[PDB]
Formats: C-alpha cells, structure tokens, sequence
C-alpha cells in the first residue's frame, strides 16, 4: 500500500513497486508567487501541460569504483525540452522541482546511493594555492555539467570542502538495493528572490554518492544503470526577449 | 425438521448506453498506493485503466454514435450464400437443386463464425439470368423442400404440384424474387461448431465424416425448373442472396486465420500456415 | 412506429433499434471485484 | 488475503497460496435448469456429493519443447468415478464446471502458459485436400483423447485454423510461474440446448497452451509436472436405460 | 463553463514550546505489531 505508488504529471507517468515513501522538501508544497512576494510587472506566463511534465536525462553506469555523480537544476533542462525553449526566450524563472532516481538490482546485490538535494551548492577548486590571483577554479564545464553530468573526485568533502556525513541536513533520501529500487524528492522553489534567471543561476544541484560500494557474485549482471528522473513542477516564466542560450 | 440437510444474483447488469463515452478533466496527482497503471492481465480481467487516471485529460463531451456497431445493423447487410446452374436444354436433366447451406462460400461465413449461436430469421432474394447476362421472358419455379420431403426426379414430376411444399413462381424478366424466413431450427439456436457426433455408436479413426456435423442445421433443399412441358434449350444461373435480421449472438470467438479448404469442415493445409500479420524487418524499427 | 403488412411478425423489418452493453462480463469476468484506481494483488 | 483461497466441493477440498483471483466464465453462475427452459418431462436426478466433487487427473510433463495438450469435458470424466457411470446409464446431461489447473516452480524458473475453456471447440483436418471425399479427418481419439489428453501438433493456429492471439475472447486465465501457480475458472453450462448427450457431445474445451517456453539453469529441477483438477458443479441426468459407453 | 478545463496546506506547524521536554512513566510491553524501534532510514 505504502509500497507502492504512482505519480503523474503532465502527459509523463512513473509507477513504482519497491519504493519507499516521497519527500516533500522542507514542509512546503510548489506554489506560483502571490501578489505580495511578486516584483516584476509583468504578465507571467504559465505554459502548465508543455513544461510541467517527466523528463527523463541518460543514463550512469555504476561500477564497483563509482565515485558518484552530480547535475543542476535549472541546467539539465535548459536544452531540453519545451521547458528549454521558455528558459532560453524569457529573462525570469520560478518553478519548483519532483524529482524521482532509480535503480534497479537483484536480491544478490547490495550496496546504497544517498540522494539528496542540496540548495545553492557551488562547487570548490581543487589546489594548495592561497594566493587568490593563480588559485584554481573549478572550470565552466565543471559548475554547469548540463544533462551528462558530473563526477565527483573526492565525493566525501562532496567537492564543496563540507563532510558528507552531515548531507542528511538537506532533504535526502536513501535507495538502498535490500529496501527500495528508486528515491523520489519534491523540491519547493527556494531563493533570496522571488525569480530569477535560469541560464546564469542554478537554484540547487542533485547529488547521487555510492556510500557502501556495490558488490555482488561472479555470474550475476554486472551492469547497473543509475536514471534520474525530474519533472519541473508549477512554472513560471518572464521577461520575454530573443533567445539567449549563453 | 426430521433432517436438516434437506433444507437449502449473477455478477454485473447492462447498461443502456446511447452515446460514445465522454471525458471528465483531471490534473496531476502525486501520492502513494494509488495506482491505477499497475494491472495484472494474470486474473483474466482487462485492464480497467482509463484516460482520466493515466495522464490530465480535458472535459469533452463525446457526441460520435455507436449505434451502427450493433450485431442487428452488422448482419443487416445482405450477402451472396450460394449459386445453382440450371441448364434445361442438357440431355434430360431438366432441374436444379441446391441444399440449404449459408456456409457455402467466404464473406458471409466468416462474419457468422465469430459467435457459436445465432438465432435470426432470414429473408432470401433470387437474381436469376441467363450465362449471358441476358433476361429473357420465361417462367421459373422456385420449391422449397423441407427435411423428408421427396425431392424432383425429373422437370415433369408430380413433386412440382406443391399442394404443401411453398413455391414462388416468377418471370425471369421481372424483379427478383423475395421471400422471409422465420427460425426453423428445431433447436433453440443455430450453432455454426458442433463438437460431437450426430449419432451413437463406433467410430473409425480412419474415416470419421460423421465428425462435425450438426443436424440442427439441415433445414432440407431448394429446387428450380423452367415451367414447360417442352425442355428448352437454355442455360441458366441463379444468386441466392440473404439479408439476416431479428438476430440474437452469444460467447463469440474468434475470426478465422486461415484459408478455407472445405465447405463443411474447418479444415487447413499445415504446411501452408499463413502466419496472420505481415513480415517485417527486424524489430525496433516501424515501417 | 414502424409497420407489418403481415401476421406473421417474422416478416417484419429491422423493428426498434437498441442501445445495450454490459462488456463487464468479457472485460472483468472475475468474481473479487477489483477497484480500478488500487492494486489487483 | 486475496491471493490466498480454499474452495470446497463434495468432499473434496484444495487450497491455494499463490492464486491470482477466481475466473467466473460470463458473469453466471451454474444452475439448475428452471421450468421454463426445460422440455423432457422426466423427473432428474440430482445426485450432488457423489457426483460434484473435485477429479484429479493423470499430470503431464512440461519440457521445454512441450507444444499444449487439449481435454473434452463430458469426455474426460465419463469412465471415471460416480460421475462417470451416471453418464453411461442416462441419455441427458447437464452441469457446469468448475475448473483448476496446478503448475509449480522455483522463483528461478520462468514462463507461461495460457489456460482456456472454448466452448465447442472442433478440432480440425490438417492437409491441403481439398476434395470433400478424400481429405483428412481428425481420428476418434483425437477428437475424445478421454482421461490422458491430446496435444497440439500446431499450437499457434490451435489445430482449428484460428489464431491463438485472439483465444483470449474466451474464458481464459494465465498462470505465470513468477506470479500465480495456479489458474482457476468456472464455467456454467452453455449449449444450444437445455440437455444434451455426455458420450456424444462436449460442450466446452481446455487448453493448457505455453506460450512463453520453460527455461531455467543448470541444477535446478529438470521435471516440472502439470496437473488439472475438475469439479463437476451442480449436475443433473435424466433418461435413464442401460449403460451405453460408446 | 464553455470550457471546464480552465476551471482549477503544508504539513506541519510549529509549536511554541518555552522549556526542555519532560518524560512520562512506562512500564514492559509484550504483545504483538508494536515496534517503535524498528524503523527505516
Ligand atoms: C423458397 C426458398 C426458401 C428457402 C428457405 C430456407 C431457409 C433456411 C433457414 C436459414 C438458414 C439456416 C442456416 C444454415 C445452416 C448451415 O448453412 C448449414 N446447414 C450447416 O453447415
């Protein structure tokens, strides 16, 4: 009963055996902004069925050495999709986020994924240089991965120079291959401001870390796909001019 | 009272629907344990998935009619159940007979083979002419002859006096000719699969021609002369149409795949067998 | 309001149109009733 | 709770853990045949326990070439128990049946078979003659294999020259190895007529047809048996005589 | 109502609560499906 579930959204459908519950971020629903909160003058348009809806990035091998991996938000879809095209044609954003990850496994493998979503994460540089002119910074490609992704180097200061045992301070949940094959998160939108632009700003970063390896036995399948799944919930768009992608 | 063993509904009722189903709107829903995609087609039962469960859908109110799809107006179409060659100028001869059997030919024995039982009356209509097309001002008799009736041994038999027997006498020249046939059955319901033998007693495993057949479909012969007491020298064919209405169908079954071999058996060649789709390349990649 | 120049009602025409379905008992032949938005099993 | 189920019948008794629900063949339950509908005017015997009662029959052998096997219903049970020999002694018959099929396997083995009840179901010649006279007909002990059953030579067309996609217009249920191990449904008695023959006549087919083979691994149990169970269900006979068999 | 379509909280809530939690008498349990220790992570 609690096991089971579906969700729905848009045209796009996810249906689950194994899971374990949902994760509503921080106690609060998606909502469009009230009248008070708002700035901006403007009419905001609310495309609802064409942005709001499942999309479905590729997918992670996860080997025995897996490292773990990362992505932001309001990046992996700016390409993508009719939620890329407003993104790319308006100057403002607002939208909340349901994100579900899955991973399938059989009752002969083990191991455990932490996924958690960790609001503003900036990644670090890596280097011993204290001088701030020649001091390392973590590239273009590094900060904004797009929809393939990055990977951790050294997963447990998560790149940020902050243990990871403490992540389970941001909203997280556990897929662990005994218990449950798949980890869904509603995020609420969060920021200092009530839009923002989707193309310079990434709202929060998605992080999936292999804590305990994964093992199995000779003759079992060896290849275990990892595939995150995120539905922009409860959109907003504004300031509409010509594209700009970059 | 002296003994107590001695002392001692169905599921689902119809609907009387006029119109096409409509759609009700829906939005999103995220929750747990309701999920109306998850089926099991292990039970038996079809999945009982709508649209209104299953992605956000629109209010439309769906005014397409589904009367035309009914099994009254899907038999209500006429269809060609057989064929007589008459020659009355050939030697003796001098009449025709064909006995009464709708599964003479494809069309229309495909449709009545995808339910078991069909009750219905029939209505026959005769188109009659010449090898040449042509029509030509002469009399024909048409006899129906029932089961057990003594069938014409010749053009001047007294068979043809039909004193019982009804007959309908037309010219060949005129419209073709229409009669109505109520159930004659002697059954509650014809039944186009009869799995069992019409009689008791051995039955070879070389030989079984008995097999199949079911007697309560046999309703007798329809016979056909020219009326003369001079043989004409003409040759002669007749349709047999049927319009099928008042009809009654129940626990269908499915079409027929394969080609039809024989007239009153469902018999197929093995080596032949047809594969009913058609041949693709591979998979994963649609036309 | 149809018309039988006959006695013999068998000879009459199409006579009334219907409107009648009951396809539960080919589409759910089961005898638990199975609600539509839950789990069968 | 649902999967879980015990029928009962006479003095017979099976119980099921795994079972996937109860097939009741068109929403009708069998039953006596009521006044109106009947037309011999001999009073009939209702025997009930002696005759309604689950009969197990011989079990057959599922290899991973097995092809299906068929069963005739007022066949089968007509040289067998109490049932059989009120079937020889009377010329009318009339019940329905209740029916089980039983096929057991590891959760490391897989496949699945089609379980059908076809009314009237008439087997067919197999040969390209078509000259009346001359062509094929389907023995006698291929149509009425009796107790130990008949297989199909051409499951795919169900040796009647019809496709086996479509079989699911009949009462039909599947029993899926990684699912149910058992299949049940019950049928009321259909025919034409309000009595008919049981030596002559067989109202209805079985088809126990494996669609999807059997396959497993090395070392796990090779034979895997087939067993169908069939429970005469509110039986009547009448005219009464001396006992023909054939 | 010419088209229906376009025709359309929280969890919890905060406590004020002045000073450390106190603790409530118990005593042995046995029976049956009561398990707070068990839980998920
Ligand atoms: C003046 C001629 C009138 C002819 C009236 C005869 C009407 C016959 C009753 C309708 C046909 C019954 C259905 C036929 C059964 C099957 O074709 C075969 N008997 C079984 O193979």
């Amino acid at each position: 009963s609690d096991r089971v579930a579906q969700l729905t959204v848009g045209n796009s459908s996810i249906t689950t055996q194994e899971a374990a519950n949902i994760v509503l971020a921080y106690g609060e629903w998606p909502e469009y902004c009230p009248d008070t909160d708002a700035t901006a003058v403007d009419k905001p348009t609310r495309p609802d069925v064409s942005v709001n809806r499942f999309y479905t990035l590729d997918s992670k091998m996860w080997q025995e050495n897996s490292t773990g991996w990362y992505w932001k938000f309001p990046d992996v879809l700016n390409k993508t999709g009719v939620f890329g095209q407003n993104a790319q044609f308006h100057y403002l954003y607002r939208s909340g986020f349901c994100l579900h990850v899955q991973c399938n496994a059989s009752k002969f493998h083990q191991g455990a994924l932490l996924v958690a979503v960790i609001p503003e994460f900036v990644i670090a540089g890596r280097g011993s240089n204290t001088k701030p002119n020649e001091a390392p910074h973590p590239g273009f490609t590094t900060t904004f991965p797009g929809t393939t992704g990055a990977t951790f180097h050294d997963p447990y200061v998560l790149d940020s120079g902050v243990p990871l045992s403490q992540a389970l301070i941001y909203p997280h949940q556990w897929v662990n291959l005994r218990t449950n094959n798949c980890a869904t998160v509603i995020v609420p939108y969060i920021n200092a401001v009530p839009f923002d632009s989707a193309i310079n700003h990434s709202n929060f970063g998605l992080v999936v870390v292999p804590v305990s390896p994964l093992k199995y036995s000779s003759g079992a399948t060896t290849a275990i796909p990892i595939t995150i799944t995120i539905a922009p919930l409860n959109s907003e768009f504004g300031g509409l001019r010509q594209a700009v992608s970059q | 009272d002296p003994v107590e063993d001695i002392i001692h509904r169905a599921i689902s009722g119809a609907t009387n629907v006029e119109s096409a189903a409509d759609t009700t709107p829906s939005s999103h829903r995220l929750e747990t344990g309701r999920v109306p995609a998850l089926q099991a087609a292990e039970t038996g039962a079809t999945s009982n998935a709508t649209d209104e469960n299953m992605i956000e859908t629109r209010c439309v109110i769906n005014r397409n009619g589904v009367l035309e799809t009914t099994i009254n107006h899907f038999f209500s179409r006429s269809g060609l159940v057989g064929v007589v060659n008459l020659t009355d100028g050939g030697d003796t001869t001098g009449y025709a007979t064909w006995d009464i059997d709708i599964m003479g030919f494809v069309q229309l024995r495909r449709k009545c083979e995808m339910f078991t039982y069909m009750r219905f009356n029939a209505e026959f209509t005769f188109v009659t002419t010449t090898k040449s097309g042509e029509a030509r001002p002469y009399m024909l008799q048409y006899m129906y002859v029932p089961p057990g009736a003594p069938k014409p041994t010749g053009r001047d038999a007294f068979q043809w006096q039909t004193a019982t027997n009804p007959s309908v006498f037309v010219k060949l020249t005129d419209p073709p000719a229409q009669v109505s046939v109520p159930f004659m059955s002697p059954a509650s319901a014809y039944q186009w699969f009869y799995d069992g033998y019409p009689t008791f007693g051995q039955h070879p495993e070389t030989s079984n021609t008995t097999y199949g057949l079911c007697p309560n479909n046999m309703m007798g012969t329809f016979a056909v002369r020219v009326v003369s007491r001079e043989a004409s020298q003409l040759k002669l064919q007749t349709r047999v149409y049927m319009k099928l209405k008042h009809v009654r169908a129940w626990v269908p079954r499915p079409i027929r795949s394969q080609p039809y071999l024989l007239k009153n058996f469902p018999n197929y060649d093995s080596s032949k067998i047809t594969n009913s789709a058609r041949d693709r390349s591979s998979i994963k990649q649609a036309n | 309001t149809n018309i039988n120049y006959y006695k013999d009602s068998y000879a009459a025409s199409a006579t009334r149109q219907d409107f009648t379905q009951d396809p539960k008992k080919f589409t759910q032949p089961v005898l638990d009733s199975i609600r539509e938005l839950s789990a069968p099993l």
